[PDB]
């Protein structure tokens, strides 16, 4: 049993679901590789979030449906990959505070991966600069 | 902030509050009161304390399921955390009263590889954000996590501005929501 | 027609039928009557009806089990129905005879957040492609799905190329394995 | 888990089809199974061939497909499409699929099911650009 | 001596010995006497034999619960063995022992398709890479698989130099694993 | 639901999990090929090792982190569909022993892929040499 869910609006969060800023749209290339990769947390998140906007929308307090529903709309060993990094006092993600790169000439924006959190404190940039520049260094070669 | 001198790095603070509806959301107030909400107007307190409020060794589950006053989700939830728990033999540590359509549940807590462990690990499973100050230790040991908690109350609560500490997450909810049967001590030869 | 020039629709019907000895094969003959079938000899057949067939409110589950004279796979879809069905509180609204073998069951039926809502919810994964003829409140309703009918029966019946207004189709069940226990309330402290 | 169950270029016999053809499919039409997830078919083909190896190599029960179903199919597409089914999406109950003839060299791609609505197969105008953007797919060929 | 001009083949043997810390193995040294290993000096060992040692038909598994005395992993191992068994439908056909956190679980052996079958599919399953020479079906009935020996044991018993004739091999209780409570007869109303 | 666990920096196996050799190290590179496909053996057996070397250092009898841990770590259906070869007489993996194609001068090696197992043998050559072709013009591919 895998994640099996659509995406439609390059799917742009709205003002709701991100606390004060703007609207962060991004371009389908982002949306097409969360289509392929598993170990992603955001394409989940974005899974979420159209999944809750679909059942406002196509639907009229149970909860039921998640609880049903729930395999399909998170990878559900994520979690699991997460806690199992958590407990061992290792960084992990609690599924806030995304990072990513936009580029400011183009436009372009990337997928955005989790920023790492350890100690009950967001870990600092330096700390894993090196996934960033890898990030980056992967973007170059997408020219 | 320029990396490469070709991107520049950036954030995203994702509002959980937005899934209220769709599923429960998680969250803290303090090391003992954490709590669930399910949509709005209605929700579970989930506090470690020490002074007792059932006292008593039943569990009115059968006549309460019979009755059908409870609310459904928060039921749902309940069955969740029951089952969630690694390893559950000592009936005599959970304690419930459904009175009147009320919910409330009691796991008694008192070397090491006892209930209490399965009860506190499946406690952070469900408060996933920000409960880790509940332990002397919240690093180096999960298999024997300890608290001076004598009690784990489970109960219904209306919403208020409860949040703190931890932001709404429901994480932890479809994290446990996995894990229902996983791990269950058989107690009939006929299932 | 043709795309591009040269690339034409082409389509393909798969001949579902052809799994029958193999897995369960669910079909529709009207809005009432839908037939499971286990192989070529033998399956259930799903009817929703306002005439009971069984008039006493027992389940002698226990001793049909040690008695153990009904076909193996036929129980094993019944416990796969019953066991995949949310928010199950009421017992009172289940019979079953399994007299010298039988197979019949009967879930009473006679709102919102009722156990009619899951009845008819398995009712629907089951069998898939009647659940537009059989259900009557159209679309977009899934929390207060109810049918007019007032109870639900369950029969077991042999193989009279029955399968009318929907092919054979082992989406519903081989769909609901998974949900079997996806949401069961807590019965007992003890699990 | 995933569907791990391996296909043993899939051609699908006579019975297992209707009007009667052999529809046999390339090479790459098979590749696809294994990387791509969230497409319907590739689901039915796992099913046909562990029908064909459980009837051919073992001499009624379903205890079988009861422990190999999470192995053999994707059971979250299944609900992926009911979710489709109660919020009035249209979807797929697994009954019709089209594929792109290409009729030069009779290659063709792997085939996206018929998505319904209202008992009725979805009219083909409507969702004509994914056809589009299949066959822009299909042109890079090499 | 390579495979076009410039790859060599060269092989990897693994070794899943170095497993038996954090998680069971299972291995084999006769045709019965299969064993499973938690870590060093625990496991379990499945003596499938041809003679009784538990007449007693009466299990009695909730006093165990009640003076928690047995080891958690190996009672662990148990209900994954027990929850696992395809289709279990007779509680007269198994018998146990808890005493003093002994653990002695018996399940008795003595047409195609009954309890003896989903016993032993599940016994071979849990030892899987040592189970062939212990069963004398073939290759192609799996649906029923018939055995000269009559009680299958799993006893609790120091870890000695076991694994004789099969390497270790943790597979089988991974794959069951998975298995848990998913093919199961419905005995109550309410679960 | 689906696999997500993630190597550890250095991953590659040595003399604790290995029988005979000594330090059969990859080289950590080309191997993002278990995080894209999934009827992988060999890679489900680096992850488990992984966790349990993790398993050992991070934390100090219990066996419910395997428990919590087996979806996260293996896909268990390929064990399933494993077991369901060994059902039929097809040959099977018992998930034992291992074959690499490694290239002579680059000093590349193939992702490993499990020896099939028929009659309580490994396989000869023949019937099974054909895979080898595949994977041998895979690798001719890769450029
Ligand atoms: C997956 O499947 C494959 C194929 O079915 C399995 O591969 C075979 O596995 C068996 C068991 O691991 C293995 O048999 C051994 O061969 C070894 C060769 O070195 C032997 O050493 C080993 O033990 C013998 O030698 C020991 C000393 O090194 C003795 O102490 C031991 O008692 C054995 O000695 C034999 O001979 C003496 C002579 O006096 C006699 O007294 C003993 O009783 C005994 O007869 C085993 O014999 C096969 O070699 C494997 N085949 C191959 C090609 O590897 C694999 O195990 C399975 N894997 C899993 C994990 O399931
Ligand atoms: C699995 O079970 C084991 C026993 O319960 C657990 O303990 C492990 O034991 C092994 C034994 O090999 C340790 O591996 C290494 O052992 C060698 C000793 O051999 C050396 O000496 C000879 C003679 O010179 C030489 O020929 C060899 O090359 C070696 O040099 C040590 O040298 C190594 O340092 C290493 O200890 C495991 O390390 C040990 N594991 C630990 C630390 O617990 C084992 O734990 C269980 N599985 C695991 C690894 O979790
Ligand atoms: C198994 O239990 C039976 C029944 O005992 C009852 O159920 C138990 C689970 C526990 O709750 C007991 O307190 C209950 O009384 C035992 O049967 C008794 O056996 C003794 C010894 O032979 C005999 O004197 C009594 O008359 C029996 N009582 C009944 C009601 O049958 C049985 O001994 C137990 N077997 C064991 C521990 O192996
Ligand atoms: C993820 O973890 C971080 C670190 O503990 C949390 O950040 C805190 O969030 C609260 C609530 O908004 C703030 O009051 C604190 O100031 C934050 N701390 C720091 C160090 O930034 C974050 O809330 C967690 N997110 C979730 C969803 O649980
Ligand atoms: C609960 O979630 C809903 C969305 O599902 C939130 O509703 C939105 O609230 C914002 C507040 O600025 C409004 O602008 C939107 O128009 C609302 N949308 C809908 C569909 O109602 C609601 O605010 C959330 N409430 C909480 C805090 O639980
Ligand atoms: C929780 O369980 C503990 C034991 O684990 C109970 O403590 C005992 O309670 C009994 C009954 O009142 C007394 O006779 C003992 O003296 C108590 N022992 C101790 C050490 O205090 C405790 O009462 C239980 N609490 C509940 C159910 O609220
Ligand atoms: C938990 O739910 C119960 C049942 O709905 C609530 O109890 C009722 O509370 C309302 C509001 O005060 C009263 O009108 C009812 O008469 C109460 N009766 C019974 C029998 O419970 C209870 O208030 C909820 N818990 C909390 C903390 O609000
Ligand atoms: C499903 O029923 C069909 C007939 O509708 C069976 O098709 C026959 O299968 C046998 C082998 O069992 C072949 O020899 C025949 O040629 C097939 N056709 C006919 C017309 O009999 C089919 O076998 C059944 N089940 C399965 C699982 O394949
Ligand atoms: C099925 O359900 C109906 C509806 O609840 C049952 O009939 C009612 O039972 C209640 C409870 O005793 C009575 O108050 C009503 O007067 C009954 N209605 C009628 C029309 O008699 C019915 O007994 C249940 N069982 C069967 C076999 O139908
Ligand atoms: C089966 O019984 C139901 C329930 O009575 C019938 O549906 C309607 O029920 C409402 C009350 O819920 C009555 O006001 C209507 O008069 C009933 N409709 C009728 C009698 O047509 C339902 O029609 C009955 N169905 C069959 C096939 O007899
Ligand atoms: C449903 O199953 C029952 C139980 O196996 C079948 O009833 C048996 O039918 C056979 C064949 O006619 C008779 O010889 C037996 O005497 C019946 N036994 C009992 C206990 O009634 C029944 O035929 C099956 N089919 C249907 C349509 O009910
Ligand atoms: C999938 O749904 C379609 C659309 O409702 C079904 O197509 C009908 O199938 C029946 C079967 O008896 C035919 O009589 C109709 O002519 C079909 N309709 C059209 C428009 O072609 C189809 O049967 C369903 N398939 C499954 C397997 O459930
Ligand atoms: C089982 O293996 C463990 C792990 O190697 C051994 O644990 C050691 O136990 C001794 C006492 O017997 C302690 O002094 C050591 O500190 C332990 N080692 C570690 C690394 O924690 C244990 O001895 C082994 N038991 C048997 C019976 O072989
Ligand atoms: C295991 O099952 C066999 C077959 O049921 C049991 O054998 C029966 O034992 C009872 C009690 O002694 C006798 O009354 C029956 O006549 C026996 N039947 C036969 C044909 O042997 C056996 O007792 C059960 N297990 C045990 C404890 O031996
Ligand atoms: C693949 O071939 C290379 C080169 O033959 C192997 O690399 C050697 O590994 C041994 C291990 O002792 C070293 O001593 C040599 O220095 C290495 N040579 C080079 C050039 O790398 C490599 O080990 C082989 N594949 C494996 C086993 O991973
Ligand atoms: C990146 O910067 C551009 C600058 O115009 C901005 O419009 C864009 O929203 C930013 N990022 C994303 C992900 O959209
Ligand atoms: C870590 O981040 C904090 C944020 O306030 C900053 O002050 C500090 O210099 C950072 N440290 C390093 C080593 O980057
Ligand atoms: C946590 O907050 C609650 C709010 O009601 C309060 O009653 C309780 O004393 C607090 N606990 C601690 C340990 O500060
Ligand atoms: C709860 O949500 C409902 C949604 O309809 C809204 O009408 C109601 O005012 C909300 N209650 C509170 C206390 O905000
Ligand atoms: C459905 O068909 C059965 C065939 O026996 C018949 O008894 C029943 O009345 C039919 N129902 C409808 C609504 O046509
Ligand atoms: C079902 O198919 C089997 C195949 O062996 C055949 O023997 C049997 O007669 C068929 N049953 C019926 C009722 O036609
Ligand atoms: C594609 O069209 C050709 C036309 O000759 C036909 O032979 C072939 O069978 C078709 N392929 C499929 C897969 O339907
Ligand atoms: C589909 O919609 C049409 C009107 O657009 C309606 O006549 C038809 O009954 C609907 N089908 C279903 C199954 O509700
Ligand atoms: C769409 O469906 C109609 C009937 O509603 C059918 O006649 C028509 O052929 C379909 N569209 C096209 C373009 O053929
Ligand atoms: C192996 O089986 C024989 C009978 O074949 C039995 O006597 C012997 O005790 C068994 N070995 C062990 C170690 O239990
Ligand atoms: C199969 O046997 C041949 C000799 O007949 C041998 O050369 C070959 O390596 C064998 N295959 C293996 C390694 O199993």
């Amino acid at each position: 049993g895998t994640f099996t869910w659509t995406l439609s609006d390059g799917y742009c969060l709205t003002r709701w679901m991100l606390i004060e800023a703007e609207l962060k749209c991004f371009g389908n290339t982002a949306v097409a590789k969360c289509n392929e990769k598993h170990d992603e947390e955001f394409c989940d998140m974005l899974r979420l979030f159209d999944f809750n906007k679909q059942a406002i929308q196509r639907l009229k307090m149970s909860i039921q449906l998640i609880n049903k529903a729930v395999n399909a709309l998170i990878n559900d060993q994520l979690i699991m990959k997460n806690h199992l990094r958590d407990i061992m006092c290792i960084p992990y993600c609690n599924y806030s505070k995304y990072w990513y790169l936009n580029h400011t000439t183009t436009g372009r924006t990337s997928l955005p991966k989790c920023w790492l959190v350890s100690n009950g404190s967001y870990l600092n940039e330096t700390h894993f600069s090196d996934d960033i520049e890898q990030q980056a260094d992967n973007m170059i070669t997408e020219m | 902030s320029l990396y490469k001198g070709v991107y520049e790095l950036q954030t995203l603070e994702l509002n959980m509050e937005t899934l209220n509806m769709t599923m429960p959301l998680s969250c803290t107030k303090n090391n003992s009161h954490h709590y669930i909400m399910v949509g709005n107007e209605t929700g579970l307190e989930l506090t470690l304390t020490n002074t007792s409020i059932i006292n008593h060794k039943f569990c009115n589950l059968s006549d309460a399921h019979k009755k059908n006053l409870y609310d459904h989700a928060l039921m749902s939830i309940i069955s969740t955390f029951h089952l969630s728990i690694p390893n559950f033999n000592q009936y005599e540590a959970m304690s419930c009263d459904f009175n009147g359509g009320k919910i409330s549940v009691q796991y008694n807590l008192s070397h090491c590889g006892t209930v209490a462990n399965g009860v506190l690990q499946t406690f952070m499973r469900m408060a996933w954000g920000g409960s880790y100050i509940a332990l002397d230790s919240g690093c180096g040991n999960w298999d024997c996590i300890m608290t001076s908690y004598q009690y784990l109350i489970i109960q219904n609560t209306t919403w208020e501005d409860h949040c703190q500490f931890s932001r709404p997450s429901p994480i932890g909810y479809l994290g446990l929501l996995s894990q229902r049967t996983r791990d269950i001590y058989i107690s009939r030869r006929l299932l």
